[PDB]
RNA sequence: GAGCUGUAAGUAAGCUUUGAUCCAGAGAUUUCCGAAUGGGGAAACCCAGCAUGAGUUAUGUCAUGUUAUCGAUAUGUGAAUACAUAGCAUAUCAGAAGGCACACCCGGAGAACUGAAACAUCUUAGUACCCGGAGGAAGAGAAAGAAAAUUCGAUUCCCUUAGUAGCGGCGAGCGAAACGGGAAGAGCCCAAACCAACAAGCUUGCUUGUUGGGGUUGUAGGACACUCUAUACGGAGUUACAAAGGACGACAUUAGACGAAUCAUCUGGAAAGAUGAAUCAAAGAAGGUAAUAAUCCUGUAGUCGAAAAUGUUGUCUCUCUUGAGUGGAUCCUGAGUACGACGGAGCACGUGAAAUUCCGUCGGAAUCUGGGAGGACCAUCUCCUAAGGCUAAAUACUCUCUAGUGACCGAUAGUGAACCAGUACCGUGAGGGAAAGGUGAAAAGCACCCCGGAAGGGGAGUGAAAUAGAACCUGAAACCGUGUGCU
RNA sequence: UGAGUAGCGAAAGACGGGUGAGAAUCCCGUCCACCGAUUGACUAAGGUUUCCAGAGGAAGGCUCGUCCGCUCUGGGUUAGUCGGGUCCUAAGCUGAGGCCGACAGGCGUAGGCGAUGGAUAACAGGUUGAUAUUCCUGUACCACCUAUAAUCGUUUUAAUCG
RNA sequence: UAGAUAGAAAAUAGGUGCCCGUACCGCAAACCGACACAGGUAGUCAAGAUGAGAAUUCUAAGGUGAGCGAGCGAACUCUCGU
């Protein structure tokens, strides 16, 4: 996946459309990523469970990678990603500005 | 598994035909006669067709 | 091969009772004779073995969900020690 | 132990390490049987080292032949 | 190139940018049974010999290697029985075995129901089945051919000739071929005469056996005699034509890489939809993404890439190798063969006027002024030259792999099998042989409270929806209830 | 639908006390009854974990169920002498060479395999929830090995193997 | 006996002795009968009273009360007594 853990990405699709956050986790096999403050789910947790406290738990849920776009460093605008080989190393390049994403 | 040693003359299959042209399977057997002949320079009793023996082509010892 | 011969110790109520009588139970390789077991115990634990008693356990049917299968066949050896002791724990 | 380190070891050294590794594995198996082992991952780590030791030994023997 | 320790969740312990997991090439390990092969055996086990090694005071025990049969090739011993022949022992051999693709090929052996409105000839059919041998194809194949022209020039396959000519209780039915049009094309090597060498019979006559040379045919060719030409110059080649190799290059296959261009609003749980304004296109194939996306993702067009292995192929190298004439004295040119009779079979052709071709039995030629064929046979003419082999391609089929396609199926369909199916189950066995898909976008899979032993339920909460709560999309009918207007 | 119908598979139960959400049906006790050449005790086939303990009550059990040959979890089978093998052979099976046969294959010799028979050394007591001629206790036997050996022998042999 | 070869051992002491089966049912609810099925399943042991007896009847050792019950006490059917 072009999107990687720790990247800052705008959400371009879903309920959280127009929200920007760091990628907490990436699930390669599922083609899904976790973004902070995005796709929050309220999960019923038993106090009977190993955790002493029990109740509804709010955590981010995985979102499809296609619904997130990397933000251009210069303009802070969502951009498709390109790869250029520099000094024998492939580099992620923002299509909008041509800057190296990371 | 009986055949002429010299020529490989062997039984063949065909039909026995009645006057009404009824057909029954039959065999034609070679006239194989057990004879002592030299094999590998050593006398051996083997089955040979009378045709092969004819004209003294096969020496019997 | 001594390590290969003796797979593991057996810890059960009957086994523990035997341990009081200086008899030690080990699951062993299914192909080994009792003489091999005696020598293997002596090498590993540096003890003297009075006798080895051996028995075979058949594979046992076990069902998980809709899947039916068998446990592994087992060879169990009980080793009486003339001298020394084995500290399993 | 990775193959590179094993390759540095002499044939006798590998043989000694194979003996040592097997004893360690046996101890772990008895510990697991008695429920005394928490670090279960050690068992597999020892197994793969023994496999590596044997591989290097075999490679040498084939090279000799 | 950042996650990873399969399904398969979860827990635990861990691994990984000092490059995990993962993907491709190569290698290592690879228990036991099974042809199964040390012997035995009710497969997956039991019991040994020999050699070497481990252990033991020693015995017991253990490890490794080796030990089937048959064949072939050697070597040594060697009966009745003098010689020597069985026989016997030993060694060697990537020798054979066994399996499968329920296909295609060649061969052995070979039905019946059926049709003939019965049935026997005939048909079904040389089909099914069985068995043997294969090969990647097989078989066939360089005229003792087809013919009757101004002839053609191995074989195989397609079209056509034709449902013709024929065959046929002349019934049912069976059913060509040559010509002509095409696919593909390639031609070769022996036997013999004769020469040289070796060996045996010892005329030690020159007759045999072996090796090398020579020679290959119909326009008769060859030997033989003679005359030119040439020692690989040239030419040919591992697909026949003789048979192994080496070097370098190219291409292909087996992992991959880059790869254009969209935003806003409206509805909604969510936009890809609608609306408006843009953009790319050698890319508007396709799939996915919270509804229908050329521009969000994976891709596509296009372009690039291989350490290693394999295949194909080109050029060198390598290997092998003389090629033509003239002459008509003599010689050679495939024998128990051709052929005939009798009995069968095969030829579209059922014994017929039956050529052509095979088998069994018996008989049995000729030799270039020879022999065979042109559908009985004879003459004439014409065309060939049997009784020895080899030979690519065009043709057949698909267990399998890769890339695709469909006015093909869509869970009673489509494979028997969308699912842990040749399973469950059934049978002594051969064998027979099922049923069974769908929560949601996401597991967010109902904290907590209440009745109940539990099951199950009522709330609360999650969700767009729970009347989506687990064989959980939709939810017909039969069928079973509860209530109600009229009776 | 038939229909809350037929059936619920040879039999003697009763009561008390427990347990439990629930008891004709489970546990325990007393009395009663039934078999006793046997409904008792072994054991070969065959089956294959059904065995023991704790737990459970959906389904199975012709009712019920707190219970079970059911479900769940964890356990249980110990041999020089017993049965079999490392001994023997019968019928039979197989079968080097061999004989025969379209193929496949049939037959058969030497030799193998093959108990239902022959040979063959351990008994009594104790012990667990579940094994016992197997464990343990006591007292034995058999084969082999090592050492020390009364004695005997010491190459036509006269001790010894055969 | 043919053969083989210097060693043989009454005893004594010490030591070695493998594999497979072993649970449990087994005239049965666990085997063969689709069933927790009145059928079938080789062999061994088998007490007392009675008796010729392994018959008969009642008991022992040991095991069992049988996996629907409670009422009522019609016809009819079955099994049985008179
Ligand atoms: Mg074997
Ligand atoms: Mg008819
Ligand atoms: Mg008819
Ligand atoms: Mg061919
Ligand atoms: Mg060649
Ligand atoms: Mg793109
Ligand atoms: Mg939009
Ligand atoms: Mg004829
Ligand atoms: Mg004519
Ligand atoms: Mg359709
Ligand atoms: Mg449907
Ligand atoms: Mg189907
Ligand atoms: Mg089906
Ligand atoms: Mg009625
Ligand atoms: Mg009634
Ligand atoms: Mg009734
Ligand atoms: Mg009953
Ligand atoms: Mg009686
Ligand atoms: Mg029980
Ligand atoms: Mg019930
Ligand atoms: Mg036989
Ligand atoms: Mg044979
Ligand atoms: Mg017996
Ligand atoms: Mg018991
Ligand atoms: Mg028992
Ligand atoms: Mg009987």
């Amino acid at each position: 996946m072009h999107i990687k853990k720790g990247d800052n990405v705008k959400v371009i699709a879903g309920k959280d459309k127009g929200k920007e956050g760091k990628v907490i986790a990436t699930l390669p096999k599922k083609d899904r990523v976790v973004v902070e403050g995005v796709n929050i789910m309220k999960k019923h947790q038993k106090p009977t469970q190993l955790n002493p406290e029990g109740g509804i738990l709010e955590t981010e849920a995985a979102i499809h990678v296609s619904n997130v776009q990397l933000l251009d460093p210069k303009t802070n605008e969502p951009t498709r990603v390109g790869y250029k080989f520099v000094d024998g190393k492939k580099v992620r390049i923002a299509k909008k500005s041509g800057e190296e994403i990371k | 598994g009986k055949q002429c040693f010299v020529t490989g003359r062997k039984a063949s299959t065909g039909n026995r035909r009645s006057h009404a042209l009824n057909s029954t399977k039959r065999r034609w057997n070679a006239n194989l006669q057990k004879v002592r002949i030299l094999v590998d320079g050593k006398p051996k009793k083997v089955w040979v067709s009378a045709r092969a023996l004819k004209s003294g082509k096969v020496t019997r010892v | 091969e001594a390590r290969d011969i003796l797979k593991r110790p057996v810890i059960t109520e009957k086994s523990s009772e035997a341990m009081a009588e200086d008899k030690y139970t080990f699951d062993v390789d299914t192909r080994v004779n009792k003489t091999q077991v005696k020598m293997a115990v002596e090498e590993i634990f540096n003890v003297k073995v009075a006798s080895v008693n051996i028995m075979n356990y058949k594979p046992k049917k076990k069902r998980m969900g809709r899947y039916q299968g068998y446990t592994n066949k087992r060879r169990k050896a009980i080793v009486t020690l003339k001298e020394g002791s084995i500290d399993l724990f | 132990m990775k193959a590179k380190e094993i390759r540095d070891l002499t044939t006798s050294e590998i043989e000694e390490q194979i003996k040592s590794s097997k004893e360690e594995l046996f101890n772990l198996r008895f510990q697991l049987a008695t429920g005394q082992l928490e670090e279960t991952a050690r068992i597999r780590t020892v197994r793969k080292t023994i496999a590596r030791l044997k591989t290097v030994a075999r490679e040498r023997e084939i090279e000799q032949s």
